[PDB]
């Protein structure tokens, strides 16, 4: 039996563990080798058992995105924000803020098409460099050459993560450097309620939704200003209560990975 | 729109209503819309008096003493309207009272028919209020005349209750000067 | 039963035309009956109280006749008359009383006081008078197994119940489908919400039931059926199921579609009112199925548009609804009602005189559980001591 | 029923008026603010309308709670009556429908106004007692639906909102501990009588002798008389319902039950 | 009372039956749009229900009469009944309670719908006017 | 005249000469080039309807200057800001200090050491250059990753800051090596909003976070902005929606008689 699904329910009217992931600039300007454990008497004091904060590093946003993991019951990503890597943000926020489940694309040998608003591609490694070229009906090249890669379209050069939407219902050719990328027919199922992302710096610029009439904001989306990477951490130590209240652990998923694979 | 016709002279919700008239009825002297005696008759009278009386007045000083007294003095000042046996009587300072003429019984006020009166009706500057008015007549078998001259403002009547001593009036009269104060 | 109303509408009727002046030719039937009444009782010992804080008391008769001389009544006549008529009063008042605190498990219909059982004795029974009173004239069908009927104005029918069913859900309570619904005395309001607004649902149309069951059979009842709930229509903050935390409601309201309400007796549909709003008649029905969907529009403006988007982040959530009042109905049982004081007669009664708890009734005469657990032994109690309370009130203001 | 009181008034003998729906209560709709600045950003308090049978009261404070002891605040409601009613079937739910919207409110002393957003909360250890002369004559903690009350004078509602202990992101981001308060919480209670009994006249929904007397009057165009306020205004009687002003109701309550036995 | 009446009006005297909450008002839930245009995003008008014995009334303006003259906007709602009636006694309250929430509305002809969004202000110069 | 006490205040539902201080930095004037422009401005804010003399113009170098203890003393009082994309935390501390009242007690790091009770308490350090270093304490009072003597191994939080708002873990000492020969640190806890004081960035994309908590990032009524060329362009919007203006701002609540004996100015 499921776990009780399809029945109406009726109303009347510490033991978590905290991953913290930061990039490597954070440590390198703290420059003190217990840090860590500070940090972790501080959580003591808030209120987690000793054990139960783990401190994660990432060297930058771009490598972060490939293939990110998420391992505890609560996850808070801290991105230092850069005003020529919005686009890159946008799409690491929505790969670890939304649930993704992937089916491979064996592009060498099929045609693919998008089904509906909800489904994307979802493109990770170490260089990845995407072109397309829509097909008519006929199986023919709308404005390229199936048989010429060249007269294909480019829709991402040398990113390590790309979150590719093409018009839907129409079929493409794909071309990707498929030795440094995987490319994988995603679909967005929801909310990933066990993920919060604190930018640090900038102005609000995280658009988590490819629909262009809507960015919206969700409560898992935080935005600090800094100068000390230590005033940065401390904000989150005292606050934690605040950002552990805005997510929810029971998201969590059995496996450390973004997405779910033909799950 | 307080009264039944809209109109630029009637524009605790009662007491705040007829105080609000009240404040704007004392224009009704100035517009010279009344009967018998005025607050402004007194006050004008008194400040002759003061005038006459004082030595430390300058002619650079006078304008100002004067401007002061006509915007000052009796800042307490209640008005009554009659309309056939029944009088309407409401003050600056939220006091209203509505009774009958002949037995000063009161009666529950009507702010509609007070504002309605109000209106274009003669306004009887009550220099002997209700209070007073009632503690005579208690205390003194006032006559029908009496009563008729004293709701209209007599100055004859007035004078001849002071001239015969009465305490109560004697006392009103005093309350009255001693509020034209600066 | 009958012995205690005729009783009681005597001595009602004693006081009322036994008046100073009257002519002996307005009352003589009357004084007939009343000398009936004293003759029956004369020589009789009765004894009421002893239950809770409910004083004891030892009512005896010894009263002379009314005469049937004068022409016209006099003060001595009604002075004479208003002193028998005062005790007689009180030992109804102390009768209903006593027989309104008690209540039995079995044989819940027959007389419970010791003064009532007296009283349903076969000489007594010449004091009978008329039955004309609603609620003795029920007693009355109801002993002779004939069909019974009450009239209440908003019967007090639906037992208190403000609920919520969840169709869709998750930890987050982010995004939701389901119904909310406060059913009380002859009100019920009914909400269904879709947090999605029906974007993914198949054609754009979420289906939202509601069935309330009666615990006894109505007739000939009219009904306002509105077309909205207004107590669903405002942001909340709800409990979850089990409690375990709280969820946000932030409802905006579109005009339920396909609205069918139907009226059901033992299963059969007796009426259907599709898309019908304002006055209706159920004729006979036991239970209400109230069906609505929730249409996303089909067009919408940009504002609607901005409301309602696709992806999970639904700020807004769409509810329709449906609000339906009992104005009045016929029920062959007794229920309280918003116009009558039996109910009231009878706590006040139980409460004043600290009547401990029984076996049949409800603590406190709780009106909620009663209706909820109305069992036959119940019904038979509380038509008991419905109709003792109103014979008392009879007499009693 | 009415000549039958009035004999029985008339023997000292204790009478008695069924009502549906009484009209107990006079028009009063207001506010009170415990906690106010000249903002009015962050208040807390009540805010009430009585008329006729019908109490809607609800306890707002736009801060949650987040400071209060225990994350509780207490809000009380007395609302005494101008006669004794007896027996009285009301009914009691746990929501106000007229203070559950957004409004825009005039301060205290008029001089400006106010934004008040509500989010609706149960309504926390609701307690209503029905008390004559300060005496607790009946008392429902967290009960609705039909309650009754024997006999009483004044009724006193008691209630409390309670921060969520547990609160779903939506909530938490709805309830912040900062300053700028978006949604205020409210909670709230509504209190109808449906029937009682009084030993004075009162109106009702269900009877026409006020109308018919108030009818007549205006009718005939009878000049303010030195009992009754202009215009036979309920709410003027029932606030100052006087010995005399019952007397003289009562006396032209029974007269129009009179006259209705014959005119139409 | 009924047979009593029979008799008067054939008769051909006084009639006369007392009703408690009469449905004398027809169902009839609309609105009405004096200033509106395609988007429905700056509307004045009014929306009512009369239904039973009630009639609930409100008047919406999107602009908050910042361009009003006087900053005052005029309502109006006339309730012609079938019959007459008399020595009625009425309930006046300053609220429409049910049109105080957001709400979504179908346009007059039905082509699109439009958003409201009620903030409920108290009503200035209530004027009830019962006309024979 | 019952002050210092808190009375329930009753309405009923039934019923229906002030200054203007305009700060602006010293680009402004360098900008406009007009020696009477203050003149010029008076005029015009009196066609608004304020009165000659009821409106001052107040002038400072740069943001870092001004955070230097801002005092603000006008019935109304309107911050020109500037934005830059350097200065996002600066900006949001001076607008914080300012939209905010603070209750503010005495430091002295040299005597106590020091912990923060609630989350609305926060340590604000102003001077010339502000240099905070923190070394929490277990409940031994030893140093948690800092020795307690070793000022070197303590955690820089700020470093030559006109301004600084500190927010340290709650309910744990802390030892400070604050510069105290040029810069006061106070233990300061906000009490809530000031109403008298908005500020109206120019430029920028609305990068004002007024709160410590990350959770929360308001846009009060009181924090605006507008994008710009030419000071005559500011200057003539904020004369022409003064009422606008006022009409978000509020008389202070802290200065009323009303205030009396509950923290007054
Ligand atoms: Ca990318
Ligand atoms: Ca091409
Ligand atoms: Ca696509
Ligand atoms: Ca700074
Ligand atoms: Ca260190
Ligand atoms: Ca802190
Ligand atoms: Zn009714």
């Amino acid at each position: 039996q499921n776990y009780g699904i399809n029945l109406p329910i009726t109303g009347s009217m510490l033991t978590s563990t905290l991953c913290l992931y930061y990039p490597t600039e954070a440590a390198t300007e703290i420059n003190d080798n217990s840090w860590k454990d500070t940090l972790s008497q501080l959580f003591l004091t808030k209120g987690w058992p000793t054990g139960s904060v783990y401190f994660k590093e990432y060297t930058n946003i771009a490598s972060f995105s490939v293939d990110p993991q998420l391992y505890c019951d609560y996850n808070v990503v801290l991105m230092k924000y850069d005003a020529t890597l919005q686009l890159d943000m946008s799409e690491l926020a929505d790969l670890i803020l939304n649930e993704w489940l992937c089916n491979p694309m064996d592009i060498t040998l099929y045609y693919y098409q998008q089904t509906d608003e909800a489904n994307k591609w979802i493109s990770m490694g170490s260089s990845c460099t995407i072109k397309v070229c829509p097909l008519n009906t006929q199986t023919l090249g709308i404005g390229c050459l199936t048989t010429d890669a060249t007269t294909f379209e480019e829709v991402a050069t040398a990113e390590k993560l790309v979150i590719t939407d093409v018009v839907d219902g129409v079929n493409h050719k794909l071309d990707v450097t498929t030795a440094t990328c995987t490319i994988r027919n995603c679909k967005k199922l929801g909310p990933r309620e066990n993920v919060a992302v604190i930018q640090v710096g900038g102005s609000d610029i995280l658009d988590i939704t490819a629909d262009p009439t809507t960015a919206p904001q969700t409560e898992r989306m935080m935005r600090i200003n800094w100068k000390k990477w230590w005033q940065v951490f401390y904000t989150v130590v005292d606050y934690v209560d605040q950002i552990i209240q805005v997510m929810s652990k029971r998201s969590r998923s059995l496996n450390s990975a973004a997405f779910y694979y033909r799950v | 729109s307080i009264g039944s016709s809209a109109s630029a002279w009637t524009d605790s919700s009662v007491s705040t209503q007829t105080s609000t008239i009240s404040r704007r009825l004392r224009l009704k002297e100035m517009a010279t819309q009344t009967e018998g005696m005025n607050f402004d008759d007194i006050s004008a009278a008194v400040l002759k008096t003061k005038i006459d009386k004082s030595t430390q007045i300058s002619p650079n000083t006078i304008p100002d003493i004067v401007t002061e007294a006509s915007e000052k003095f009796i800042p307490n000042r209640a008005y009554r309207v009659i309309n056939n046996d029944d009088v309407f009587e409401a003050g600056i300072d939220g006091k209203f009272f509505a009774y009958k003429v002949d037995t000063f019984e009161e009666i529950p006020f009507d702010v509609q028919k007070f504002a309605d009166l109000v209106t274009d009706s003669p306004v009887i500057s009550a220099i002997i209020d209700f209070k007073t008015l009632k503690n005579l007549n208690d205390n003194y078998g006032i006559s029908r005349q009496q009563a008729f001259n004293l709701l209209r403002s007599d100055p004859r009547v007035l004078r001849e209750f002071i001239n015969q001593d009465n305490p109560i009036i004697r006392n009103r009269i005093e309350q009255l000067i001693m509020q034209c104060r600066l | 039963m009958d012995v205690l109303y005729s009783l009681s509408k005597t001595l009602k009727d004693a006081r009322d035309k036994i008046v100073e002046g009257t002519l002996y030719s307005n009352v003589s039937d009357l004084i007939q009956q009343f000398n009936q009444m004293i003759i029956t009782m004369n020589g009789n010992e009765f004894q009421t109280g002893g239950i809770g804080n409910l004083p004891i008391r030892n009512w005896n008769f010894n009263f002379g006749l009314l005469g049937t001389t004068l022409l016209n009544l006099d003060a001595n006549y009604v002075e004479t008359a208003r002193n028998t008529i005062d005790y007689f009063v009180d030992f109804v008042d102390n009768v209903c009383m006593d027989e309104m605190v008690r209540e039995s498990q079995r044989n819940g219909i027959a007389p419970q006081s010791d003064s009532l059982r007296k009283l349903s004795a076969i000489k007594f029974k010449r004091i009978n008078f008329d039955n004309s009173s609603e609620y003795i004239e029920n007693w009355n069908l109801q002993n002779r197994r004939q069909r019974t009927g009450f009239t209440f104005h908003k019967p007090n029918i639906f037992p208190y119940s403000a609920s919520f069913t969840l169709n869709r859900s998750q930890p987050a309570h982010d995004n939701l489908m389901g119904t909310m619904w406060l059913n009380a005395g002859s009100e019920i309001q009914v909400a269904g919400f879709d947090y999605s607004c029906a974007i993914n649902a198949p054609a754009n149309i979420q289906q939202f039931e509601h069935i309330v069951p009666l615990r006894r059979v109505l007739t000939t009842a009219t009904i306002t059926l509105l077309p909205d709930a207004e107590r669903f229509s405002f942001p909340r903050v709800i409990n979850s199921a089990d409690g375990a935390t709280t969820w946000f409601f932030n409802p905006v309201i579109l005009r339920p579609n396909n609205v069918e309400v139907e009226f059901l007796l033992n299963g059969q549909i007796i009426n259907t009112y599709q898309a019908r709003f304002g006055t209706i008649v159920a004729r006979n029905f036991d239970t209400i199925r109230l069906s609505f969907q929730l249409m996303r529009p089909p067009n919408m403006t940009p504002a609607v548009a901005v409301l309602f988007p696709n992806a999970q982040p639904f700020e807004h959530h769409a509810t329709v609804g449906l609000t339906l009042r009992i104005e009045s109905a016929v029920c062959e049982s007794v229920l309280a009602d918003a116009s009558e004081t039996l109910l009231a007669n009878v706590t006040s009664v139980r409460q004043e005189y600290a009547i401990p708890v029984g076996p049949v009734f409800p603590p406190g005469m709780n009106w909620t559980d009663l209706i909820t657990n109305y069992s036959p032994s119940r019904e038979d109690n509380l038509q008991r001591v419905f109709t003792v309370a109103s014979i008392r009130s009879m007499l009693i203001k």
